[PDB]
């Protein structure tokens, strides 16, 4: 077996940026590194084949260089297109082996989300159930924070979320949040509040609502 | 354009097995190596095998020896992979590939499929809408609660409304999975005009459609 690193695993860049994606091998590999790229949605096409330098019908902004143990792949104008992971393989020794990956992402303007707080739905209530959606969207950095406050209090229980991959039209992410309760304890409050916390507001974007406005 | 339409069957109790399809047509089926590869969610894309469609050939990993199999098929054109005592570790994506003689690189990918090894009874998606609460652009949404397995389809306006959409990756809870998607409209557009999210989820065949209205 052949292991395959690549160094690091996750980068960050501007556009217009020239990156290098390095790539290592257990051993002299002949020449036997092949790059790939896997955009989100688990779309993946070959990048280079044979040690890197050759193509096969793709941009001609990707080239990589290498011998024996190292090669990389190299992207040289960075286009608000590139952002996904890249491979790097092995096609020599058996069994055939891929390297770790590298996220590559491309850093825009700091932004705040749009936040939107939605209450439980005619139709779920009718069946016992009480969930508070929030959206978050269209934030960078992905690094933000969210908190719920039911009358004025506490989260930690019934709330989960969930990330996106980072947008290819707007390198921008957005940010899902779920508070769930029984209906009957929805129903034991009247405040409902989604605090976000990003690093664009030195105050939390809030969103919230109360029952009998509504 | 040569290509591999994949997707075998995506879910089978833990302990039984499973023949995820490979469809290769866009070149001579027989003439060069198939390729399987696998990627679980903790993002390692492990090689597994190769099987030549003429001779019967093959070379397994000596890891999933005996954890797979590879089948033939000259006549449709169509790679094989079974993949027997299942448990929750197959549970994964699984890809066939192409490799280009001369070179060992995989130059055309199918789609690849998503296994699902588990013994959890399939489940219709409840759809409840998100309608703005507090009375340009507005958001709204579908919230998609409780449905198993993977995955679902969630579109707006029957696919014509595509942009300032947001659809969040499941999260499942206990058994369940839970997803949600968002939609932003110039104000103008809602409700002075119809909105509705349509989601589709095979596993239970269930197709539906709820439109958001005014006021919850």
């Amino acid at each position: 077996d052949i292991q395959m690193t690549q160094t690091t695993s996750s980068l960050s860049a501007s556009l217009g940026d020239r990156v290098t994606i390095s790539c290592r091998a257990s051993q002299d590999i002949n020449n036997y590194l092949n790059w790939y790229q896997q955009k989100p949605d688990g779309t993946v096409k070959i990048l280079i084949y044979y040690t890197s330098n050759l193509h096969s019908g793709v941009p001609s902004r990707f080239s990589g260089s290498g011998s024996g143990t190292d090669y990389s792949l190299t992207i040289s104008n960075l286009e608000q297109e590139d952002i996904a992971t890249y491979f790097c393989q092995q096609g020599n020794t058996l069994p055939r082996t891929f390297g770790g990956g590298t996220k590559l992402e491309i850093k825009r303007a700091d932004a705040a989300p749009t936040v939107s707080i939605f209450p439980p739905s005619s139709e779920q209530l009718t069946s016992g159930g009480a969930s508070v959606v929030c959206f978050l969207n269209n934030f960078y950095p992905k690094d933000i924070n969210v908190k719920w406050k039911i009358d004025g209090s506490a989260r930690q229980n019934g709330v989960l979320n969930s990330w996106t991959d980072q947008d290819s039209k707007d390198s921008t992410y957005s940010m899902s949040s779920t508070l769930t309760l029984t209906k009957d304890e929805y129903e034991r409050h009247n405040s409902y509040t989604c605090e976000a916390t990003h690093k664009t507001s030195t105050s939390p974007i809030v969103k919230s609502f109360n029952r009998n406005e509504c | 354009q040569a290509q591999l339409q994949q997707s075998g069957a995506e879910l089978m109790k833990p302990g039984a097995s499973v023949k995820i399809s490979c469809k290769a047509t866009g070149y001579t089926f027989s003439n060069y190596w198939i390729d399987w590869i696998k990627q679980r969610p903790g993002h390692g894309l492990e090689w597994i095998g190769e099987i030549l469609p003429g001779s019967g050939s093959t070379n397994y990993n000596e890891k999933f020896r005996g954890k797979a199999t590879f089948t033939a098929d000259t006549s449709s054109n169509t790679a094989y992979m079974q993949l027997s005592s299942l448990t929750s570790e197959d549970s994964a994506v699984y890809y066939c590939t192409r490799r280009g003689y001369w070179a060992y690189d995989f130059d055309y990918w199918g789609q690849g499929t998503t296994l699902t090894v588990s013994s959890a009874k399939t489940t219709p998606p409840s759809v409840y809408p998100l309608a703005p609460g507090s009375a340009s652009m507005v958001t709204l949404g579908c919230l998609v609660k409780g449905y198993f397995p993977e995955p679902v389809t969630v579109t707006w306006n029957s696919g014509s409304l595509s942009s300032g959409v947001h659809t969040f990756p499941a999260v499942l809870q206990s058994d369940l999975y839970t997803l949600s998607s968002s939609v932003t409209v110039p104000s103008s557009p809602r409700p002075s005009e119809t909105v509705t999210c349509n989601v589709a989820h095979p596993a239970s065949s269930t197709k539906v459609d709820k439109k958001i209205v005014p006021r919850d």
